[PDB]
RNA sequence: GAGUGGUGGCCACUAUUAUUGGGCCUAAAGCGGCCGUAGCCGGGCCCGUAAGUCCCUGGCGAAAUCCCACGGCUCAACCGUGGG
RNA sequence: CCCGGGUAGUCCUGGCUGUAAAGGAUGCGGGCUAGGUGUCGGGCGAGCUUCGAGCUCGCCCGGUGCCGUAGGGAAGCCGUUAA
């Protein structure tokens, strides 16, 4: 954590913002990661997240989900292209998913990491299982669903200490968001990694779409964004 | 033909709240629909409602507040004993106390929390959350 | 929808909700029953009598007066005719369908190759059988009564 | 195609009949119940 | 039917070759000097049984459930796994 | 609103041109409406609203 | 009473709609003539013009953007930008002006004014993506989808567009205090419109 | 302490992290803040100021 | 790891049998069309009944086998006393 | 395959046969969920008229087409005539 403070300070001085939100963040009018959501802004500069959430650059907070190479046909042979699917997060309350393309693997990886920061979202965590009523943010607070292509995903709250009962792609995505225990059910073709990952991402995003009362926040221990002990 | 007035009412409500309607008219009214509306209002899922008389079965006018995730009828009307509510909750609801099941008992129509408190069973007829 | 054609016409009467007869109506119950008996003795059908009462005498349906003898129920044309013994022996709609079917059976004797008019005969007889089943169940017809076209 | 049928409370007999009828389209079930492998196996069901 | 057959008291992994699980188990085996994997697996099963009993009793009510709840707590803190003021959670 | 149905027809109080009689008639008749005293025609039926040949005095509620 | 006499409103043709209508514009429609043409109410236009004048005067002057693809609307928006200090883009709107930071004329406003939602569909589509309020002039034919403040008027005529922008500019100037009275504003209406 | 999530003026539902919502001061009075969610903007739902009562897009 | 491999069977994998919980325009799959008997599904209100349904309580559904605590074989496997 | 001829058949009366890419490749009844714009039948209102069972505009119900919002879908696409 100490290193990332000075890293964020270093990036902040040598950055020339190009957009309105970048100008606000450079001037110090916006100081916390939570202040850029829920008001319709556009996010086009990756330095915003570097300044506000410096720990998305740690090696342990990034994941290369998949690498594929695809072919376009021409009269002079086959032209090869790389597609990389990647994700980042802070292991507390924020997560992003991105795809990058390039002529070689390194360029594709760099672009995929770059686009994942621009697609960042914040989620809600809690405890809603019938056999664990502990009010601590270790799972999803209620059953949620998401879909992409032919893939359907349903996430179900689980007891503390159970683990992530889901395929590996879901394991990595849910781990980067700060979730420890969950049950799941799926339909469709999960071997298509892109659609699987996007479906889990949509299911996580849909925790913000469920109406809740002030009693429920107390009951399920619902936390938005950073846990903040 | 028309087979079930209560299912029509609940599907109409859940269709209307997804496009942001502020009021609805339930066209065939009945006493059972009135009971379900009373139980829903007690828990804050709807606003005020009223009965309008034509020469026919009558109409209900209901105010919506944008507080319903989903509402539906249960068919068939399964009998349930006084200590078996958990599995129906897992079948229909999203978390351990999220929303209500609406139960018809020989002491009236009530939510499954009140029925569990009194220690009696009955028939499942609807769910709202 | 329609029973056989599955069309969805919606035209019909739109009756306002009222309990008491209107103020401007001046006839009493005795006058109305006299009028109904007189029109019946002129030979009109039950549906026609109400049409004439509405059109010419300004009387919206007789189902606005309480039965003088039985307070539990309102007054209808068939009840008024029953009180005097002029009520039909066979229910009217069944009689009308039977009459329509007999006329069509003599058309089909001279035109045996008219196959499209024959399906209409089959549909009419299906309606007749549904009606006779309903009336047998309620006791408006004897247990032995049967529809035989050769009769 | 409309709603799956029958869903009625007092329609158990037809539902059980429907499931029994369409189970014979399953090739694994049919071969075990009619014992089709046993009738043609030169090893007569032995492992060696 | 069939008479009783005695069953194993431990459970085996669902997949034998998973890299992360192998690393974790190797760390434990080397630190505590166990003879073979099944020994380790034995202890794992014990833990899971305790957990499975706690999950079932949080969701139960009645007279027998309370007896079993206090019995579980007493057995756990007799073995030295819990402090004397611990709760079911 | 239009939840309750309301008819588009009306009852009318008219005056016979010949006899001078006053009657109440329906605006959408299905038969020929004639005077109750003398027998002259008062309203003729059509596809929709009828054709009134008498003097209109009042539109009843 | 009114910003201008109703004779002026009618002489410019502000109340003239088109042959078509929409369900959501019916609160503004006054009546329909015998030849199938809809007419707009003039009092609603005046009231909305006053409100819009109050609303736009609170923004920083150089952060307002006004666009017009239609040929008859290019001169009035240019004059409007000249008077009030706002940026004006007449003619073709280059895609990516508000979404592509690499473009030379990249510019993010605080509020946009649309002359015609149907013709200016690129600008509206890009404005929806950056989350700013949208002020538009709507005819009997338009939809109110994604419009936050609507001003009902004929948005196809020449004199009509000229008059609307003249009044709006005067209202902004008066509300923000650059003239002490409405009358001090001595710039003819003819200066706002396209000639020939 | 925590932070509060904004709520739509017309429908009362919360604003999701990446939706095309908008907010602005009241045109007529300028003393209150109007929030509009994406669904209300798409469907042209009316809104009403809590201070002056002026209404509608 | 005193075990570790080969062949055959059943369950899982499989929402490839689907009550929970699947499909039928173009991929397997809507009878060429319609009428109708049993069966299944059936509009609103009032009164009665108490068959289904729900609650309370008597008599039963052997022992072994299953789960929990405590006690006896060094601990355990096993065996005993109690509660389910 | 192209050209000149040609029997059965194609047509009528009384029977049998029961088959098609018999395709809307979409079983039937009921409730509900933005709009816009053509056309056919009936009804209501207003304005014209050479007085025509005529013409133009608007609204309600029922048929028949196209473009499309939410939603659905592997996509093509469907979208109050729902998939
Ligand atoms: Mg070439
Ligand atoms: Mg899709
Ligand atoms: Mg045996
Ligand atoms: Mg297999
Ligand atoms: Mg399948
Ligand atoms: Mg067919
Ligand atoms: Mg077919
Ligand atoms: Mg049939
Ligand atoms: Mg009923
Ligand atoms: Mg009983
Ligand atoms: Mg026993
Ligand atoms: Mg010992
Ligand atoms: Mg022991
Ligand atoms: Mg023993
Ligand atoms: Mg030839
Ligand atoms: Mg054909
Ligand atoms: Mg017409
Ligand atoms: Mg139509
Ligand atoms: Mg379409
Ligand atoms: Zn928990
Ligand atoms: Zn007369
Ligand atoms: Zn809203
Ligand atoms: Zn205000």
């Amino acid at each position: 954590s100490q290193e990332w403070k000075e890293y964020a300070k270093r990036v902040l001085d040598e950055w020339q913002p190009k957009t309105k939100l970048g100008m606000l963040v450079k001037e110090g009018q916006i100081t916390d990661i939570h202040e850029i959501f829920r008001k319709g802004y556009q996010i086009k500069e990756p330095e915003i997240i570097d300044v506000l959430l410096p720990e998305v650059n740690a090696r342990e907070n990034q994941e290369i989900l998949d690498i594929a190479l695809t072919v376009r046909m021409t009269d002079s042979g086959r032209r090869v292209r790389f597609r990389v699917l990647a994700a980042v997060g802070n292991r507390d309350g924020y997560v992003g998913l991105g795809i990058g393309h390039g002529r070689e693997v390194g360029i594709a990886i760099r672009k995929a990491i770059n686009y994942a920061k621009l697609n960042i979202i914040e989620i809600k965590r809690g405890c809603g299982s019938w056999e664990c009523r502990c009010r601590r943010p270790h799972s999803v607070p209620f059953t949620v669903e998401g879909k992409e292509g032919s893939v359907r995903v349903k996430l179900i709250p689980g007891p503390r200490g159970l683990g992530l009962v889901i395929g590996d792609v879901g394991k990595k995505i849910l781990r980067l968001a700060g979730i420890q225990d969950v049950w799941s059910q799926t339909l469709g073709e999960t071997r298509t990694t892109v659609n699987f990952a996007k479906a889990v991402f949509n299911a996580l995003y849909n925790t913000n779409k469920v109406v809740v009362t002030p009693e429920m926040i107390e009951r399920y221990g619902i936390v938005v964004g950073r846990a903040m002990p | 033909t028309l087979l079930d007035p209560l299912a029509n009412a609940l599907s109409h409500i859940t269709n209307s709240e997804r496009v942001g309607k502020r009021e609805v008219y339930i066209k065939p009214a009945s006493k059972l629909i009135g009971e379900v509306l009373r139980v829903m209002q007690k828990y804050g899922y709807i606003g005020e409602f009223e009965f309008i008389d034509d020469g026919r079965a009558g109409v209900y006018r209901v105010q919506l507040l944008g507080k319903i995730n989903k509402a539906g009828a249960i068919k068939p009307r399964f009998p349930v004993k006084a200590r078996d509510y958990e599995r129906w909750e897992k079948r229909f609801l999203p978390a351990f106390e999220f929303g209500i099941l609406i139960v018809s008992t020989s002491q009236g129509v009530m939510s499954h929390k009140e029925a569990r408190e009194k220690g009696i069973g009955g028939r499942l007829i609807a769910y709202v959350y | 929808a329609r029973m056989h054609a599955r069309k969805r016409g919606k035209s019909g009467s739109k009756r306002p909700p009222r309990t008491a007869p209107p103020i401007w109506l001046e006839y009493t119950v005795e006058d109305i029953e006299n009028l109904v008996v007189k029109l019946r003795k002129e030979g009109y059908s039950t549906a026609m009598i109400g049409t004439i009462l509405r059109d010419q005498y300004g009387i919206p349906t007789v189902k606005l007066f309480r039965d003088p003898d039985n307070p539990n129920r309102k007054l209808t044309i068939t009840r008024i005719l029953e009180k005097h013994g002029l009520a039909p022996e066979i229910p009217e709609d069944l009689m009308f369908l039977i009459k329509r079917a007999v006329n069509l059976r003599k058309h089909l004797e001279q035109h045996p190759k008219d196959l499209h008019s024959m399906r209409g005969l089959q549909l009419i007889e299906s309606k007749i059988r549904r009606l006779v089943k309903y009336y047998k169940r309620k006791g408006k017809l004897p247990k032995d009564w049967r529809y035989d076209p050769e009769q | 195609p409309g709603k799956k049928a029958p869903n009625g409370e007092f329609a158990g007999r037809k539902l059980k009949l429907k499931r029994k009828k369409f189970r014979w389209s399953d090739i694994r079930y049919k071969r075990r119940v009619l014992r089709l492998k046993e009738k043609s196996d030169p090893l007569e069901g032995a492992p060696q | 039917g069939d008479p009783k057959r005695q069953r194993k008291k431990y459970e085996t992994p669902p997949h034998p070759w998973i890299k992360e699980r192998l690393d974790r188990e190797r760390v434990l085996m080397d630190k505590y000097e166990l003879k073979n994997k099944k020994e380790l697996w034995k202890h794992e099963t014990q833990l899971k049984n305790f957990r499975r009993r706690a999950r079932r009793l949080l969701a139960a009510r009645g007279k027998q459930a309370e007896i079993e709840r206090e019995q579980l707590l007493a057995r756990l803190k007799r073995l030295g796994l819990l402090p004397e003021d611990a709760v079911l959670d | 609103r239009n939840v309750i149905p309301m008819p588009r027809s009306r009852f009318l109080r008219v005056k016979c041109i010949d006899c001078g009689n006053e009657q109440i008639v329906f605006s959408h008749p299905a038969t020929r409406v004639r005077c109750n005293v003398c027998g002259a025609t008062l309203v003729e039926p059509t596809g929709g609203k009828g054709i009134i040949r008498a003097k209109i005095l009042e539109v009843l509620e | 009473e009114y910003l201008v006499p109703l004779d002026q409103y009618l002489a410019a043709g502000v109340h003239i709609g088109t042959q078509q209508k929409t369900k959501d514009m019916k609160k503004f429609i006054y009546r329909v003539r015998q030849d199938g043409l809809y007419v707009l109410d003039v009092r609603k236009t005046d009231e909305r013009l006053k409100v819009a004048g109050k609303f736009l005067a609170r923004f920083d002057p150089q952060s307002i953007l006004a666009v017009s693809v239609r040929l008859y609307g290019q001169k009035p928006v240019k004059k409007f930008g000249e008077v009030t200090g706002a940026r004006a883009i007449p003619g073709r709107f280059l895609p990516g002006t508000m979404t592509n930071p690499a473009v030379k004329n990249f510019f993010e406003p605080d509020v946009i004014i649309i002359t015609d939602p149907r013709a200016d569909h690129q600008a509206m589509k890009e404005a929806i993506e950056i989350g700013i309020p949208i002020v538009a002039l709507v005819d009997t034919e338009n939809l109110l989808s994604y419009v936050d403040l609507a001003i009902p008027t004929n948005n196809k005529g020449r004199k009509a567009l000229a008059l609307i922008y003249w009044i709006l500019a005067r209202e902004i100037l008066y509300n923000r205090g650059e003239i002490s009275s409405r009358e001090e504003f001595k710039i003819p209406v003819e200066e706002f419109e396209m000639k020939i | 302490l925590k932070f509060e999530i904004p709520v739509c003026t017309s429908c009362g539902r919360e604003i999701t992290p990446r939706e095309h919502a908008t907010h602005f001061v009241c045109p007529n009075c300028g003393e209150a803040i109007i929030w509009r969610c994406e669904t209300c903007r798409l469907l042209a739902k009316p809104y009403k100021c809590p201070k002056c009562g002026w209404e509608g897009p």
